[PDB]
């Protein structure tokens, strides 16, 4: 596959990932690692090289937030009222 | 599988200890999920709790009490420690504790009454009198361990030979580390109170699929019926003036469906049955001046969950017999005991301050001493101390309107009942105890001493009914008999699977009927076991049989007389033909209705509400224990080692061999 | 606990996970042979069954003692099936020898015939050591041990022992089933299957754990040795291997 | 030889996804194509993961599972309708037949799942077929592995011996019968046959 279309791929394929997709750009920077940071035989690399710095940062940004939420609401659950209840998908039975 | 029953012995006789809910509270005891795992350990003296609270070298233990240790202070003791404790059981003891035990509160359904700190301030939390004596209050306790009960006492030798096999401590040494454990299931789905319960299982009915619901109301029916028929589809006028007699239906104990309710409930319906059927029998009733009300309510227990809703209904318009219409009302206590054949009368001095209605409780007294005055065991007495009311179902009628009320019991003071809302509460308690060399069912028609009390209070209750609707001509003629008496009380208390119980019953109902006595707990299952035998034996003690096809007696529209908006039918089983199975149905012309009995606070939805008995029950899945042994933790880390090592060493050995596979082989 | 359940899990598939993970994974013919070896044990395992549903539902179960010989018996014969169905195994691999290799091949040989016993072994070993550790693995997860009713707390790690004993030993009894079968050495032919006999009646023995599971381990290195000396391998040549 | 190990690897990973479903969960006791995927891979993932939390008892809230739901069913959707690596081209099409062999087993009756298997065969996209199978074997009964893991054995000598047909007869195969006749066999030779011969053997804790 030629550099036209992984171009062609790795701009929309990062695009995609703005309609909250971090796995998307999960399996972006470990999809084109070896072919990206490993062999430096391409004048078209540049937009490649940039990419998944821009994708990096991109989804370790979400690990923050999503644990930064998990946690928030696992610890403050009981603590909060039925507004800790409603929007909770499941619930435990026996404990509060 | 064939290894599990080399492991395991489960335990098949045993009742848990389940949790209830309330507005603000919870009460009863729960496992985690996967049960409790513990150490057994006896308890046979109040030294042994040093092994278990402080000298154990086995933490989480699991104590087994005989029931006549289960008492306040060792729970607080064991409440007061909890990482030493997961679980507890309790072995039933049969010559039952003479100091008395009830696990009810001091005072019971105290917020719930008329009397307040702005109706009755002196009479409030009953501090003239405490009703409940020795009332230790500990079935109104949260737990957080399971409690079971042990009803079988080969279960118990079980557990007891298999402590005296393993877990014994020689020499002031340790234990061998073989030793057994016991394993309790019973993981309740709910949570703080009942509004959290609620709401969290409107959620999961609504805005999902598979409705996960975790909570139960407990409801049931209320069964009643009249001494003459009424229309049913609309009211009555504003004229008529009816006698509503009353008796509650239930009962519980600390434990779940274990609630045998001798002296509490039995005695007392068994005793109204018979007021009815020995008022039913007056030559003249079609033409009395005034009706007569029975009615049975149930969920008494828990804070007045069918009167309330009756005197809710019955303002709301939608019962037949309106509020206006009450003319006197004779509550029906406890009454089994009379230690001296005295029978107390109790009224409420609150709404005498109103002298009219003081005035006709005053008569009402007088008609019931006139109407007892006949019977030469029964005596009359009235408490001299003017002191309040018991609990009953008067003081739910009386939050509405100053109804000219008694309550007839047998105390003055405190409760003769030394084991009330018991496990205890058996039939044993009301000397009710039949000879051992008779067939069972000569026993249905054997005569005891307490169905002749029982008989004589009926007298006079249903005399005085007969005089209250103004009866005035045939008051010798109404007299209950002690034979339907004494074969109620071997239906209720001794086996519920009679040869009498079975021909009053439809079809379709006698799984109904099992072997031992019924429970009276009011359970989530709508109708129960003991509101069907009650309304088909007052079907049976007031109705009359007809000659009708059995597709006539499912719709008695064709037919000119028998109507249908007054009376009620039911196609019941017959008594056996001899030699083979023939049943004889027939139909019965009776009155034995049924109304719902839900508190209003699970119809107005207002799940904290503080005067409708916020009562509910969580549901669970697969109550069970079972008993087996435990291996050391030297004994666990030893297999995983020696796993570990054989694993290491196989993947050393083949990485090895296959590595040096040119050289090792030749040809 | 799963304390418990890993640590022998461990003990039985041990071996025959190193086994199969080292050696056969890498190679991707192996594995139909694998499956074919595990396929011919099941019909031997089913053509067992049958004989033994037919004694127990023709003697209509009614003492014991007889029901126990025909016990003896119906095992007797499951290990009978089993040495035939290895010969079976055996000429179907000789047949689809020649069939794909050296006429469908040019190089005649992507696979020998002692790798193709090798993997015949070890199929049986795995099969038959699935079937007889795993439902009680599955008892290792509960909270309790064997022994409430006089039996002994050690029956899992044991039957662990005696399921990796039995993966080894079908492992290597193909080997020199196939090296029998060739030079036809019909006498060691009879030892293979006297020895399986031996195995297998020793289990018997079961509850006496001191000596019914170290003449196991007995006839394990017995048979070891000599499958290590049937295949090429001597003395000679492990102390001429350390280089 | 390499292609058969390629028709393994998938038919072998989606038996233990459905298997660890079954004795886990215990709940199963641009035309058409898009509209019937996005009612699969949103929905079935929405019930699947709704359903493995109830079974373990934890409390994930609204902002995660609709935010999980997307990332797998939208990424599932890119994936096979567009371009992406064949690796996650692989993993998809394992987990999109095991959540449609997860539906069948609940829905179905008692034993009429032993009748459609058959007419389809005799009247006779592959995975579902065997996932459903398997997971049926995987439920009935008492707990017995053995015959979870005979009908495991038993499917791929049927699928070998499909491509053992296949080198031969190179036109067209059905490649579903041969599995079937030999796993519809081989569950009703060891669930009421074999189970008792083991169950005896392991009563006295025997060994052959
Ligand atoms: C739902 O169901 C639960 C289960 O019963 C109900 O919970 C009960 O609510 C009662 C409300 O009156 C509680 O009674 C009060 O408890 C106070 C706490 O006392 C503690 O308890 C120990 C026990 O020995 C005492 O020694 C200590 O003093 C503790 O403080 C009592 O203080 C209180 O007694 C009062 O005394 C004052 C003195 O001036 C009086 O003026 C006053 O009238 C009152 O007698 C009373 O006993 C009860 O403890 C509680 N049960 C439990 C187990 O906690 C809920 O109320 C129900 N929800 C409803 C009805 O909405
Ligand atoms: C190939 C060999 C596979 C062996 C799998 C052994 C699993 C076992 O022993 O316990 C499973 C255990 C227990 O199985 P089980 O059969 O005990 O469960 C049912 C029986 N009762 C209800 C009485 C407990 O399963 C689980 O706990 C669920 C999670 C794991 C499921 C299986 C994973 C492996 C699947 C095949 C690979
Ligand atoms: C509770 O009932 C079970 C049956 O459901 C009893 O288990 C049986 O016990 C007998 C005698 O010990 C054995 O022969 C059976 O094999 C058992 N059946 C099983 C395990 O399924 C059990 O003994 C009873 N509990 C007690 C304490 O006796
Ligand atoms: C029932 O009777 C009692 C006793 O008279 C009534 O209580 C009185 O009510 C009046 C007006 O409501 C107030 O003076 C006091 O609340 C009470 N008087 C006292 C204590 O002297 C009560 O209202 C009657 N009705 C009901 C529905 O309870
Ligand atoms: C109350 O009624 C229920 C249902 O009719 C009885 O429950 C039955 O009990 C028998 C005896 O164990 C069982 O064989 C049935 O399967 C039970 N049926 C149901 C639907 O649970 C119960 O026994 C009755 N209570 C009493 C005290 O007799
Ligand atoms: C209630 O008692 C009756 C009479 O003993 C039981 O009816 C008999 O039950 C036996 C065994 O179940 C049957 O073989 C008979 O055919 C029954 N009918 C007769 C003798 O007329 C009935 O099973 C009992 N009910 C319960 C719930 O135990
Ligand atoms: C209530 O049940 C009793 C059961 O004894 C019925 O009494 C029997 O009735 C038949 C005919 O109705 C008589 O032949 C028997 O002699 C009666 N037995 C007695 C009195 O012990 C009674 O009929 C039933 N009542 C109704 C209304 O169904
Ligand atoms: C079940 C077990 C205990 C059976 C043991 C049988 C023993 C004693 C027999 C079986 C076959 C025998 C081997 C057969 C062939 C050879 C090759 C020869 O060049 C040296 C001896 C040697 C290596 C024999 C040694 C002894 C031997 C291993
Ligand atoms: C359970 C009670 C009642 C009966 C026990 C019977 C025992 C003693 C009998 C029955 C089966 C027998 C075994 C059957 C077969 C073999 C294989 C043979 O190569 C050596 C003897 C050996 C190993 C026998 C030893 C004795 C044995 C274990
Ligand atoms: C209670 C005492 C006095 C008598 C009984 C002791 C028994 C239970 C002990 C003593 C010797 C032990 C054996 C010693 C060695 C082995 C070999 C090992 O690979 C598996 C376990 C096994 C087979 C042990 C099992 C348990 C065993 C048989
Ligand atoms: C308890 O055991 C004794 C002794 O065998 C037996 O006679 C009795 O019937 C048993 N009772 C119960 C309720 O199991
Ligand atoms: C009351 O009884 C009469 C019979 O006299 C009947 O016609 C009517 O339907 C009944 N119900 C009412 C008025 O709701
Ligand atoms: C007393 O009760 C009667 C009837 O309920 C009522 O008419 C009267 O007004 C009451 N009197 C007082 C003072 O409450
Ligand atoms: C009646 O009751 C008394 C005490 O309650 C008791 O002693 C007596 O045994 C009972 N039975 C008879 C027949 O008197
Ligand atoms: C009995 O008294 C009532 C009271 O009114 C009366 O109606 C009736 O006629 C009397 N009985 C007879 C037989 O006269
Ligand atoms: C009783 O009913 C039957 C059937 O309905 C009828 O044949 C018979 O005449 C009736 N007898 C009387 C006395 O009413």
């Amino acid at each position: 596959v030629s550099n036209e279309e992984k171009l062609n791929l790795c701009r929309k394929y990062y695009l995609g990932g703005f309609a909250f997709l971090p796995f998307l750009w999960l399996v972006n920077i470990f999809w084109f690692f070896r072919e990206a940071f490993l062999v430096p035989a391409y004048t078209e690399q540049s937009q490649i090289k940039g990419y998944v710095w821009r994708s990096a940062v991109g989804f370790l940004f979400w690990v923050i937030v999503l644990t930064s939420w998990i946690t928030i609401f696992q610890i403050y659950r009981p603590r909060w009222g039925a507004l800790g209840d409603y929007l909770s998908f499941t619930i435990p039975l026996g404990t509060p | 599988n064939s290894v599990e029953r080399k492991i395991y012995i489960p335990l098949n006789k045993t009742a848990p200890c389940v949790r209830l809910l309330n507005a603000t509270h919870q009460i009863g005891c729960q496992s985690s999920i996967s049960g409790d795992t513990g150490v057994i350990h006896v308890v046979e003296k109040e030294e042994d709790l040093q092994w278990v609270l402080t000298d154990g070298p086995n933490p989480p233990y699991m104590v087994l009490l005989e029931s006549k240790h289960f008492t306040r202070d060792l729970m607080e003791k064991l409440k007061g420690r909890t990482s030493r404790i997961a679980g507890l059981a309790v072995s039933l003891t049969k010559p039952s504790p003479a100091s008395g035990f009830s696990p009810s509160v001091q005072c019971p359904n105290d917020g719930f009454g008329v009397y307040s700190n702005s109706y009755g301030p002196e009479f409030a939390h009953c501090r003239e009198i405490q009703w409940n004596s020795l009332g230790n209050g500990l079935a109104y306790e949260d737990f957080s361990f399971p409690i079971f009960l042990l009803e079988d006492e080969n279960e118990t030798k079980v557990i007891k030979q298999c402590y005296q096999d393993h877990n014994l401590s020689q020499n002031g040494s340790a234990p061998t580390f073989p030793l057994c454990a016991m394993q309790l299931f019973s993981h309740m789905h709910a949570v703080i109170s009942t509004a959290t319960c609620m709401r969290r299982s409107s959620i999961q009915s609504t805005f999902s699929i598979n409705p996960e619901i975790v909570c139960d109301p407990l409801s049931d029916y209320n069964v009643w019926s009249m001494l003459k028929p009424i229309n049913t589809t609309g009211t009555l006028k504003p004229d008529d003036r009816v006698v509503v007699a009353a008796t509650r239906l239930d009962s519980r104990s600390f434990f779940w469906n274990v609630a045998p309710g001798a002296e509490s409930a039995v005695a007392s319906f068994v005793t109204q049955l018979a007021a009815a059927e020995a008022l039913q029998k007056a030559p003249d009733v079609t033409t009395l001046p005034r009706n007569v009300m029975f009615v049975f309510f149930q969920g008494e227990t828990f804070d007045y969950i069918g009167s309330s809703r009756m005197v809710y209904d019955m303002e709301k318009g939608k019962f037949p017999v309106q509020l206006e219409n009450v003319d006197s009302f004779v509550e029906l206590g406890q009454v089994a005991l009379r230690t001296s054949l005295e029978l107390w009368m109790h009224t409420d001095p609150v709404s005498q301050k109103n002298e009219s209605v003081r005035n006709q409780v005053e008569d009402l007294l007088a008609t019931l001493e006139k109407s007892g005055a006949g019977v030469p065991a029964v005596i009359l007495r009235r408490p001299n101390q003017s002191q309040p009311l018991p609990p009953s179902s008067l003081q739910r009628f009386l939050r509405a309107r100053n109804i000219s009320g008694v309550v007839l019991a047998d105390h003055s003071g405190a409760f003769h009942n030394k084991y009330y809302q018991s496990i205890y509460d058996t039939a044993e308690n009301i000397n009710v105890s039949y000879p051992e060399w008779l067939s069972p069912e000569e026993d249905l028609n054997f005569v005891t001493d307490t169905a002749k009390a029982l008989a004589d209070v009926a007298t006079v209750l249903g005399r005085a009914l007969y005089e209250l609707a103004g009866g005035t001509n045939f008051s010798d003629t109404v007299q209950a008999d002690p034979q339907t008496v004494t074969r109620l009380l071997y239906g209720f208390l001794i086996k519920a699977n009679n040869s009498w119980f079975q021909s009053i019953l439809r079809q379709d109902l006698r799984s109904y009927l099992g072997d031992g006595p019924l429970q009276h707990y009011i359970a989530v299952s709508s109708p129960t076991n003991t509101t069907y035998v009650v309304q088909y034996a007052l079907a049976n003690l007031t109705g009359t049989v007809v000659n009708l096809t059995r597709e006539q007696c499912q719709d008695p529209s064709k037919v000119p007389s028998e109507n249908k908006d007054l009376y009620e039918y039911s196609w019941v089983q017959g008594p056996l033909h001899s030699n083979e199975t023939d049943r004889l149905p027939r139909c019965v012309r009776s009155t034995a209705r049924l109304a719902r009995a839900l508190s209003p606070a699970f119809e107005l939805s207002q799940w904290s509400s503080t005067e409708y008995s916020t009562w509910t029950e969580s549901r669970w899945k697969d109550i069970r224990a079972r008993i087996f042994l435990i291996a050391s933790k030297e004994l666990e880390l030893i297999t995983l080692t020696v796993g570990f090592g054989i694993l290491i060493f196989s993947l050393i050995v083949t990485y090895c061999i296959n590595a040096k596979a040119d050289v090792l082989f030749i040809a | 606990g799963a304390a418990v359940f890993f640590g022998c899990t461990f003990v039985a598939f041990g071996p025959a996970f190193a086994l199969f993970l080292i050696t056969v994974a890498g190679d991707p013919l192996r594995v139909i042979i694998l499956v074919a070896g595990a396929f011919f044990w099941l019909v031997s395992l089913l053509l067992a069954s049958v004989v033994w549903f037919i004694l127990v539902h023709v003697t209509d179960r009614s003492d014991a003692r007889l029901q126990y010989g025909l016990l003896i018996f119906g095992a007797a014969v499951s290990v009978l099936l089993q040495e035939v169905f290895r010969f079976a195994y055996y000429k179907l691999l000789k047949k689809a020898d020649e069939g794909l290799a050296s006429l469908s091949e040019d190089g005649r040989s992507p696979i020998s015939i002692r790798q193709m016993a090798y993997v015949s072994g070890l199929s049986f070993g795995i099969i038959s050591g699935v079937f007889s550790v795993i439902n009680i693995l599955a008892d290792a997860l509960g909270p309790g041990v064997v022994g409430i009713h006089g039996d002994s707390p050690y029956y899992f790690l044991t039957s662990a022992f005696l399921t990796a004993a039995i993966i080894l030993l079908h492992t290597f009894w193909g080997v020199v089933f196939f090296d029998a079968c060739e030079r036809r050495r019909y006498w060691a032919l009879g030892l293979v299957v006297g020895s399986h006999l031996l195995t297998s009646g020793l289990t018997f023995l079961n509850p006496w754990y001191e000596a019914s599971l170290l003449p196991i381990y007995a006839v394990t290195v017995s048979m070891g040795l000599w499958a290590f000396i049937t295949a090429g391998g001597s003395l000679r040549s492990i102390q001429r291997s350390l280089l | 030889a390499k292609h058969v190990i390629m028709l393994f690897v998938p038919v072998t990973l989606c038996m233990i996804v459905v298997v660890a479903t079954i004795k886990s969960v215990r709940f199963y006791t641009h035309g058409w194509l898009i509209m019937s995927s996005l009612m699969l891979l949103f929905l079935f993932t929405y019930i699947y993961l709704g359903e493995v939390l109830k079974t373990y008892n934890v409390a994930m809230d609204y902002p995660t599972l609709l935010l999980t739901v997307w990332n797998f069913g939208a990424v599932g959707m890119v994936c096979i309708h567009w371009k992406g690596p064949l690796v996650l081209q692989q993993a998809y099409l394992i987990m999109i037949s095991a959540l449609m062999a997860l539906v069948f087993i609940k829905y179905l009756p008692e034993w009429s799942a032993w009748v459609i298997l058959g007419a389809i065969s005799v009247y006779d996209g592959d995975f579902i077929f065997y996932s459903v199978l398997v997971g049926k074997a995987a439920a009935t009964g008492s707990g017995d592995w053995n015959t979870t893991l005979a009908c495991f054995v038993a499917i791929l000598i049927g699928l070998c011996l499909t491509l053992l047909l296949l080198a031969v007869f190179k036109k067209a195969l059905p490649a579903l019968p041969i599995s079937i006749t030999f796993g519809l066999i081989f569950y009703f030779s060891t669930d009421n046959l074999v189970r008792p011969f083991m169950d005896t053997l392991a009563s006295h804790q025997l060994y052959i």
